RNA sequence: GUUCGCGAAGUAACCCUUCGUGGACAUUUGGUCAAUUUGAAACAAUACAGAGAUGAUCAGCAGUUCCCCUGCAUAAGGAUGAACCGUUUUACAAAGAGAUUUA
RNA sequence: GGAGGUCAACAUCAAGAACUGUGGGCCUUUGCCUAUAGAACUUAUAACGAACAUGGUUCUUGCCUUUUACCAGAAC
RNA sequence: GUAUGUAUUUAUUUU
């Protein structure tokens, strides 16, 4: 249907973002994949 | 929109509060546009809202400094003559209305009662010939062809007879010391020093 | 239901609270879920009586 | 409608811009109801506004005359130190004051000179233009002032809230990171988990 | 045809005698951002109206219809608007046509131009719930026949039945003598809202009855939407009729879906 | 940015016929009525001299995830409601596929971000006493049938359809899961 | 409605008026928004009490939280703002001793 | 075509005592040297305004229970 | 002498 996309000149007095907005979230923490944390009690626990 | 309770005005009503962040503003725009003494009425345009939201006078005064310091020599005078006259001078109370009394609208009582004249001054047609026709519109010319510029009002251009007219009469309130010998440790410099 | 405190606050009966969809696999479960189901629509069907 | 819209419907503004309460204040309705240094210093400034042009509304009614007008007006722009008390709010205004205090005197006793003890004037420039630079020097800090005021009667107010180190709360920081900044070593001393 | 498509609707109310704005205390103070009343607590307002609409009397012909709007004007649906003729949006009772207009757009919003949104309320209130169709209205508070108890229950039922039918098509009328309400479901999710914005806060019997002169006191029939129906049978019954239309609309994915091959 | 970035996902029936469309952008919106966040919202009138004014109710993160048109609330490829293509789709199969959606509010709202998209998403008086009443068929069915081969109060509890009409003509006319008795005093 | 022009009729003597027609001039507003009960202010009143570190009476700063309120605020207050003060079992083994069962 | 507008948009206004274009020579585009043309506005008791305010950081003070709000000097 | 906190459901959601 083809378009052309003009944005609406404001109304300066009014709200400028009507809907803006402070709230709060958390947000998930989305992934697939892993990270294998890859490394290499005797005398020690003596000591510390 | 004075009246205010309805639902249709829940735009109108978020818009005034946007129109807070301007007000401050407007009373500026407002009050540097005084009648001043000698106008009667004053006529400015102002830019509304089309909500009512807010009302900006929008002009700015222009007047050109020698005509200008006369207008005001001009009443300065007549004041210090209307001091020593009369007998009891009442200054008026304040605030001018008590809280109780809603200010009243333009529209139905004000239009109608008609000025009751300023200051202005008694003059002269020998003096003062030249300036005496002019002197007092609200803006002395919105036009004149040749004296000023037009009605978007910058850069006068007069003449001598007239500016010594001017000359004459603001002699209440010139500096009329000619002596750049005068100021000797009262220039700036030495104050700075 | 004890109303509200913050206009936001949690019921948390009402639905899974933060829901971690497990993980990918290989190993299919799938068939597990419906002895869970089984198992739990059991229950609860148990308690009401 | 400000007002109304903090949910305050029981403080009261008369037509001067006085704020009464009439309804004796439970506490808890003291502290919702304090305003802003802002929304009062703005309150100030419109009771300035009306008040002089309500001495215009007046003399064109008729009811004084344009003697009277000349002084009014003067005589607000000097009392302003009285009639309203803008400078509880931005007591850097107190120059004005003291400024306008000044320029009276001198636009005394040049017209004084030779006539009167009395209360008959008419000379309001050199206020007029002061007052109106000190409004030139306000309207940025308003527009911002105000600004928050009103975004955050509708967006509601900043939800992070950092704050910075300060006078006061500082030991509780420099000792809060001291801490955590042995435990690190000696978290890292230790053999394993 | 000759009732509604004939003669151009008419104008209920003369905007002078249109209702008093500033509901009307509550309490000391009335705060002008909302519009309320201030301080202390009494019940709450619900009132009858002194209006309702008249069905085949002022319904006809609109402006809207000359121009072809959709959604149904609601302060005709309280036979309260004061616009006469003049008015875009529609006044009358939905046919199954009209229905047949609305009906692509009604997924999100209502018959009344209002955008549906998607929890319901605490209460099973006012405007729709997009994620759900409802056709069904719980009634309650049917002492908005006063307090006068009409000799049989039955009477109940012949009135619900009397006024809620006129408006349309329906399915069902299941009054509750045990607990007071009715149960009442429709075909068109359209008419559903329409009766139900209507319908709120009435009284009853005839032109005149009884109490007919103070009938304007009364609290007002609340009319709300319905909840699932514990018992099996209404509830077997409900997943047939979802099978069955399934069982249509195969029939269109085969359609577009087969000549996409 | 990036809100503008994912563009607009907008039904090809309801967005109306006509060759070329303008539509405004207005960049913080209405909130979802789903997750209560701010997005872009696009008005537009389909055409040029329509009266109605179409609004987008909800995210390109949220009609994302059902994969539903911005404005419809269609399916994008089948023109169907949710609570249906779940349903077909529950179907064949057998049992599966319900997206389970978000009470409280922080739920909903977080719920909102993660991109799993959703099981529907996931792969695209004369007293007249007649009885037998069937229990599942409407009113608008029986006196449907009525016009169409030519007013009521019926009772479903008891099955006893109770009727009445205007005058005897529609007697002999009416007559001229049946009880027919007709029945006044 | 203006203007240019044509034709016709009348007035006329190339015009004044009337009729018809061609041409030009002028060219798509507004809506995120319907008008009080059923798409959402918050206080107040009633009752129940009536201020952390302690044995007790107070100054206070902080810290965490999907709690915020007032304030222009990255200031400072709001009981040191409030909530915290609770419920608590498995990386689990090795050696020795007695009872039971069995190849 | 002329006059105006309390009309708009777009350029430009603090610097080697200061701008720009162009011809020619050299280096290798910059850049240096030479020749030439044109320069509105604003500048020497130095500047767009023979006018005159406010805010932020940083130090020095002054009121001095603490903070907003402040006292009076400087730098940015 | 007080801040502070708590509950204030009236209008019958299908067997
Ligand atoms: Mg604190
Ligand atoms: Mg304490
Ligand atoms: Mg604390
Ligand atoms: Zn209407
Ligand atoms: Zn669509
Ligand atoms: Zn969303």
């Amino acid at each position: 249907h083809h378009i052309e996309v003009v944005s609406k000149q404001m109304d300066p007095l009014l709200p400028r973002f009507v809907g803006k907005k402070a709230r709060k979230v958390v947000a998930p923490t989305e992934n697939d994949e892993v990270v294998p944390v890859l490394h290499m009690g005797e005398a020690d626990p003596n000591e510390w | 929109h004075s009246d205010m309770a309805s639902k249709m005005y829940n735009t109108d009503k978020k818009a005034f509060l946007g129109a807070l962040k301007y007000l401050p503003h407007a009373i500026l725009k407002l009050l540097e546009n005084m009648p001043h003494p000698w106008e009667q009425a004053k006529e400015v345009k102002v830019l509304y809202h089309t909500s009512g939201a807010i009302t900006f006078v929008n002009e700015t005064p222009r007047v050109i400094e020698p005509v200008y310091t006369a207008q005001w020599s001009a009443t300065w005078i007549a004041m210090r003559r209307e001091k020593r006259d009369r007998t009891h001078f009442k200054r008026m109370r304040f605030p001018p209305f008590d809280d109780d009394e809603p200010p009243l609208s333009y529209e139905q009582h004000i239009e109608n009662i008609e000025p009751l004249d300023p200051i202005n001054l008694p003059l002269d047609s020998q003096d003062d010939e030249y300036v005496k026709d002019w002197l007092y519109d609200s803006r002395p010319l919105e036009e004149d062809s040749k004296k000023v510029n037009g009605t978007s009002y910058k850069k006068w251009s007069f003449d001598l007879p007239e500016m010594s007219n001017l000359y004459r009469l603001s002699t209440p309130l010139r500096d009329e010391v000619t002596d750049k010998n005068y100021y000797y440790l009262f220039d700036k410099k030495s104050f700075f020093n | 239901k004890p109303k509200k405190k913050y206009g936001t606050d949690i019921d948390y009966n009402e639905d899974i609270v933060y829901e971690q969809a497990p993980m990918p696999g290989i190993y299919d479960t799938s068939t597990e879920d419906r002895q869970i189901k089984k198992k739990f629509e059991q229950f609860e069907r148990k308690v009401n009586r | 409608l400000l007002i109304h819209r903090k949910g305050l419907t029981y403080l009261h503004l008369d037509y001067n811009f006085n704020l009464k309460p009439t309804k004796t204040l439970t506490t808890k309705e003291r502290k919702k109801s304090r305003l802003g240094n802002s929304f009062h210093l703005m309150r100030e400034l419109l009771k300035m506004m009306k008040l002089i042009v309500d001495t215009h509304v007046q003399f064109r009614l008729g009811n004084v005359d344009a003697f009277q007008l000349a002084d009014g007006i003067h005589y607000i722009l000097n009392h302003i130190g009285q009639l309203t008390g803008i400078y509880r709010y931005k007591y850097k205004v107190m120059h004005q004051i003291r400024a306008c205090k000044d320029l009276k005197h001198i636009i005394y006793y040049k017209f004084n000179k030779n006539l009167g003890k009395g209360p008959g004037c008419g000379f309001w420039q050199p206020a007029w233009r002061v007052w109106l630079n000190f409004l030139r020097g306000t309207i940025p800090l308003l527009e911002r002032y105000i600004g928050n005021l009103i975004t955050r009667q509708f967006e509601g107010r900043s939800n992070e809230i950092v704050k910075t180190t300060t006078k006061q709360r500082l030991d509780a920081y420099y000792d809060l990171e001291l801490r955590n900044s042995v435990m690190d070593d000696i978290l890292e001393m230790m053999p394993e988990s | 045809m000759t009732s509604w498509r004939d003669k151009s609707a008419k104008v209920q109310v003369k905007e002078s005698e249109l209702p008093s704005s500033i509901p009307a205390q509550t309490g000391l103070t009335f705060n002008i951002w909302y519009n309320k009343w201030s301080q202390g607590f009494a019940g709450n307002t619900r009132f009858v109206s002194p209006f309702a609409l008249q069905p085949q009397l002022h319904s006809g012909k609109t402006r809207g219809d000359n121009d072809g709007q959709l959604f149904f004007c609601l302060f005709f649906a309280k036979g309260m608007c004061c616009l006469g003729p003049k008015c875009e949006y529609l006044h009358h009772i939905p046919d199954e046509e009209d229905i047949g207009k609305l009906a692509l757009r009604t997924e999100v919003l209502d018959c009344f131009g209002r955008e549906k949104f998607a929890d319901y309320r605490e209460d099973m209130g006012g405007i729709g719930s997009f994620r759900k169709k409802n056709k069904t209205l719980y009634v309650g508070g049917i002492d908005g026949a006063l307090n006068s108890k009409h000799l049989k229950p039955a009477q109940i039922e012949s009135r619900i039945r009397f006024v809620f039918s006129r408006l349309g098509d329906i399915d069902r009328i299941r009054y509750v003598e045990s607990k007071n309400c009715g149960f009442v479901k429709f075909k068109y999710q359209a008419n559903a809202e329409f009766a139900k914005e209507a319908m709120s806060n009435q009284t009853l019997l005839l032109p005149s009855d009884k109490e007919w002169d103070d009938r304007r006191e009364g609290t007002g029939l609340l009319v709300k939407w319905a909840n699932e129906d514990p018992d099996p049978a209404a509830q077997k019954r409900l997943q047939e009729e979802l099978k069955l239309e399934s069982l249509n609309m195969m029939v269109h994915l085969i359609n577009n879906n087969t000549n996409s091959a | 940015d990036e809100i503008n970035e994912p563009p607009p996902n907008i039904c090809e029936q309801c967005l109306g016929d006509e060759a070329n469309i303008r539509m405004t952008k207005i960049p913080q919106g209405s909130e979802c009525k789903i997750c209560t966040l701010p997005f872009t919202l696009y008005h537009f009138k389909t055409s040029k001299r329509s009266n109605n004014i179409i609004k987008t109710l909800i995210c390109v993160r949220c009609a994302t995830q059902r994969n539903i048109c911005q404005c419809c609330m269609l399916d994008s490829r089948w023109h169907i409601p949710i609570q249906l293509r779940d349903h077909l789709i529950s179907l064949v199969n057998e049992e599966n596929v319900m997206t389970e959606e978000a009470k409280n509010d922080m739920m909903k709202r977080f719920l909102s971000l993660k991109n799993v998209k959703l099981g529907g998403a996931q792969i695209t008086t004369k007293s007249f006493f007649l009885y037998n009443i069937d229990a599942s068929i409407p009113e608008w069915k029986i006196t449907d049938t009525v016009s169409q081969l030519l007013s009521l109060i019926v009772n479903h509890k008891a099955k006893c359809g109770g009727l009445r009409f205007q005058s005897s003509e529609l007697g002999e006319r009416f007559v001229s899961i049946f009880i027919i008795p007709w029945s006044s005093g």
